[PDB]
RNA sequence: AGACCUGAGUGUGGCAGGACUACCCGCCGAACUUAAGCAUAUUACUCAGCGGAGGAAAAGAAAACAACCGUGAUUCUCUCAGUGAGCGGCGAGCGAAGAGGGAACGAACUCGUUGCCGAAUCGGGUCUUACAAGGCCUUGAGUUGUGGCAC
RNA sequence: CAGUGUCAAGUUGGCAGGUAUUUGUCUGCCAAAGUUAAAUACAGAGUAGGAAGACCGAUAGCGAACAAGUAGCGUGAGCGA
RNA sequence: GAUGUGGCCUGGAGGUUAGGACGAAGCUUAUGGCGUGAGCCUAAGAUGGACCGGCCUCUAGUGCAGAUCUUGGUUGGCGUA
RNA sequence: CACGAGUUGUUCGGAAACUGAGCACAACGUUAUAUCGUUUUGUUAGGAAAGUGAAGGAACUGAAAAGGGGCAACAGAGAACCUGGGAUUAUAUUCCAAAAAGAAAUUGCAUGUGGG
RNA sequence: AACGUGUCGCGAUGGAUGACUUGGCUUCCUAUUUCGUUGAAGAACGCAGUAAAGUGCGAUAAGUGGUAUCAAUUGCAGAACAUUCAAUUACCGAAUCUUUGAACGCAAACGGCGCAUGGGAGAAGCUGUGUCAUCCCCGUGCAUGCCAUAUUCUCAGUGUCGAA
């Protein structure tokens, strides 16, 4: 990411910003995703997206409305 | 004692000389310190420690100044100490510049160009 | 007896100061440090004492280079023209 | 150089030498063995305190011994050349 | 006994040099709160084991 | 002699390790507990453990829904729905999705391939008031293919 | 989804269409490179500012209204007024 | 054990009415009066020093004698062992 | 308890500077995870880990030499000083002043005398 | 009568209650809002005329510079540009910033020991002056890995070729 070339290479820079630091640490590449189901979408990956935590957090939190 | 001012206006080698004498000056107040000595002469420590202080302040700004316009020069400036570079922060030096963040490919700027945002009102 | 001559018979010291944190958690023997880890390059945090993170955490300190940094980010890095 | 800091060589001893003591002891080897008993700066050295002396008070330590404290600073017994009275030179001193 | 490291030494000495008890004139100041030092140290009372 | 191509040494320019870690992303991963016992189940794809980033992250431009008079990237909210869905010693328990009203929304772009070109590319020196998206030079890298154009 | 074995097709084609199979129709879409703002989170974070409360009122409210993560304790992890 | 009570009581809120340096809250009582009672109200402080009562409605961390109850203080044993 | 003092080294102890039982940086391997393992039976690592005696025309060049860098003993190894003092309130083989009370030993550099 | 009981007035011990709250807790919002090898967080040691803690700061050390503001700070002392040079305050662009710590020349219960390179001081001899061996002091660079690179650096291979 501190080469020239790649920092001025409208194709290839946009790994310079730090939020693509250590992308496969996260699963973001390809085989990240592949392993976490993301190959995959509509009624095959409803419980998976964005993801598995994402899914579960908006199925089992308790809501609690104003008036209610 | 020392105004700012004066030291400004006062060169280098003067400014070391002032130094000495100014640092002269506190040593002996040491002594006197230790010796007990009178109100009046014990405190005049303090003004003394912050002229020092002043002359310091004067010589690091002076040098500090001189040399970033040494660096500054065409020639010499990929090899500027990094003492003198612009801090910011870590990941704000590592990150890409406008420049290179606005870079576009060739289709692009021909896309931009054949189409550009328009302004419009309907009635 | 176990008890008070055993308390007696204890020799010598299992720790001693501890270079980086400074806490005498420092194993003599095992020239570890039981409360920092230190000579690992990382320090010691385990989420099941949330307590001991907040005593040892980030502001515990003074902050001396934080502060500076902090006001310089809060004024947009402001220049002389 | 990544150190830019004006450092003069003029002003080191000051560092190195700070205040002398006047103690009873120290009065006491002031009068009877030419010795001059100061407070020096914790990490210098009998070496750089002979050359302080000299650059400080115009006079040659024949020898210096130093000790750490029980409060943490440095102290110094330096013993004048016999050229050297240490009376004259801690009323120049001021002691 | 005689062995020490130097560091343990200071440690020791500002230690020493921290045993005092407040000034008076301390306790004259406008806004004052303190009367005693509160954390004195008695070698018999507290050890500091280093 | 020499070459390239595989690998070393040193000089030069730079970067990573640490901290934070509420939220977020990847792994790993219990038991108490509930079932009036208990082993599947439950607690829970939770706690604890190991990694990683940001101001949010992640997601995201259909190998999507539907079965309609059709919708049209993602995310989120109400609702669908504690469900005449389903899972479950079909016990205890568990348990979503499409459609609908909405928030947001200038939302869309890149490569690879194909086919037409084929160094037009990159880096480095050095001039232009200029480590120019510029000129000149440059075997240095690149033809084991960078770069342009097109549906 | 993962390990291992085995491993295609080529738009006369693949994938999906929530009961396995073999047929033959229909519908939608085109996986196995990549980038992307907002609307959402902040369930024990931080920086700089702000606004509040049918809340608590010194054994309460944060452990901490005070030189409090201090004094003190523990070999230590930690404990903690 | 159930239920009722223009039944009693406490901290706050919306209302409405008052009181207070000519003395609010708190605290003391051989200090009387009223109520079956929970309690209310007056008097006196040779108490205090600045806030607060009544009534309707709203609201809650709302009533103690005991839990080998929690914290603080005291206490007989005892001028004893 | 308050105030004010006090610990003096070429040779003493340590370290500079040894090896031991052992430790584990690097290297490599393993592990979803290095915060794991190997690491003295002469000895790391599929492993190219030596950077300078010389010369030769003042610092530049380079033979041969197998097995990286450290740590671990204040009772092992090692280590050139020792008596006197009328010398303290408190230190002393540490202080003493030209008659050093004095007497030594031992390093590192330099200067002369002399050499066979 | 003596202990001992009761009741009342007045005292002590003891710190409840009430009023007071620069604190806590909870909710909401605004942003050119997110540290570090340019060395962070954290540890340690120091710094005031008087100064234990705390706060603030770093050998320029209860602070230097600057812009505003205008007459203090205050326990004592000390100081005495006012049309702004203030021990005033507020804010912030310039500076400073000890020993450490990812800590990175090698180590470490050692304020220890190096290599390279710039400096400083320097006795005795030399013409008070310069010069200076050993010793001593200071600056800078020097971990590992990885990427790029060498106006085209130096090499290795019974790898593949090939000279004329
Ligand atoms: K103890
Ligand atoms: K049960
Ligand atoms: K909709
Ligand atoms: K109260
Ligand atoms: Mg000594
Ligand atoms: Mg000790
Ligand atoms: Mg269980
Ligand atoms: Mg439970
Ligand atoms: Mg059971
Ligand atoms: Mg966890
Ligand atoms: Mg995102
Ligand atoms: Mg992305
Ligand atoms: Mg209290
Ligand atoms: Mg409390
Ligand atoms: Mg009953
Ligand atoms: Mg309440
Ligand atoms: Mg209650
Ligand atoms: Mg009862
Ligand atoms: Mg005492
Ligand atoms: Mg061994
Ligand atoms: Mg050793
Ligand atoms: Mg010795
Ligand atoms: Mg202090
Ligand atoms: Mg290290
Ligand atoms: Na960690
Ligand atoms: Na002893
Ligand atoms: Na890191
Ligand atoms: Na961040
Ligand atoms: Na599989
Ligand atoms: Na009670
Ligand atoms: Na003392």
């Amino acid at each position: 990411p501190m080469c020239k070339t790649i920092r001025r290479d409208p194709r290839i820079n946009w790994i310079v910003n730090s939020v693509h630091k250590h992308r496969e640490q996260r699963g973001l590449t390809s085989a990240g995703r592949k392993h976490r189901g993301l190959r995959h979408k509509g009624h095959k990956a409803s419980k998976l997206r964005p993801s598995y935590r994402a899914a579960w957090r908006r199925n089992n939190r308790i809501v609690f409305l104003r008036k209610r | 004692h020392m105004k700012i001012k004066d030291l400004r206006e006062k060169s280098k080698d003067d400014l070391l000389k002032t130094l000495t004498e100014y640092k002269k000056e506190l040593s002996q107040l040491r002594v006197v310190q230790q010796t007990g000595g009178a109100e009046t002469r014990l405190g005049r420590i303090r003004p003394i420690r912050k002229s020092i202080a002043r002359i310091l302040t004067v010589l690091n700004q002076n040098e500090r100044s001189n040399l970033k316009m040494f660096y500054a020069d065409r020639k010499l400036r990929c090899k500027t100490p990094k003492v003198l570079r612009t801090k910011l922060t870590h990941r704000r030096r590592l990150a890409l510049k406008e420049n290179e963040k606005n870079r576009k490919t060739s289709r692009q700027m021909r896309q931009a160009h054949k189409f550009p945002k328009r302004v419009y009102a309907v009635k | 007896t176990k008890g008070t001559t055993s308390m007696g018979q204890r020799h010598g010291r299992t720790h001693i100061l501890c270079r980086r944190c400074g806490r005498n958690s420092y194993h003599v023997q095992w020239e570890r440090c039981a409360a920092c880890a230190y000579p690992r390059a990382s320090r010691r945090r385990y989420n099941w004492s949330v307590k001991a993170i907040k005593r040892r955490r980030t502001g515990t300190g003074r902050c001396r280079y934080l502060k500076v940094v902090n006001r310089r980010i809060a004024n947009h890095f402001k220049t002389p023209k | 150089s990544n150190r830019v800091t004006v450092e003069s060589k003029d002003i080191a001893a000051f560092n190195v030498i700070r205040y002398p003591l006047t103690t009873d002891k120290a009065m006491k080897k002031i009068e009877e063995n030419n010795t001059l008993t100061f407070i020096v700066d914790s990490r210098a050295n009998k070496t750089e305190i002979k050359k302080a002396m000299r650059k400080l008070y115009q006079v040659k330590a024949v020898k210096v011994n130093t000790l750490i404290r029980p409060d943490g600073l440095k102290k110094a017994y330096i013993r004048l050349s016999a050229a050297h009275d240490a009376l004259d030179t801690a009323n120049k001193i001021g002691l | 006994g005689r062995f020490k490291p130097l560091a343990v030494k200071k440690k020791y000495a500002k230690k020493m040099n921290q045993n005092k008890p407040v000034p008076y004139w301390i306790r004259l100041r406008t806004g004052n709160r303190i009367k005693w030092n509160e954390k004195r140290r008695h070698w018999r009372r507290t050890k500091l084991n280093y």
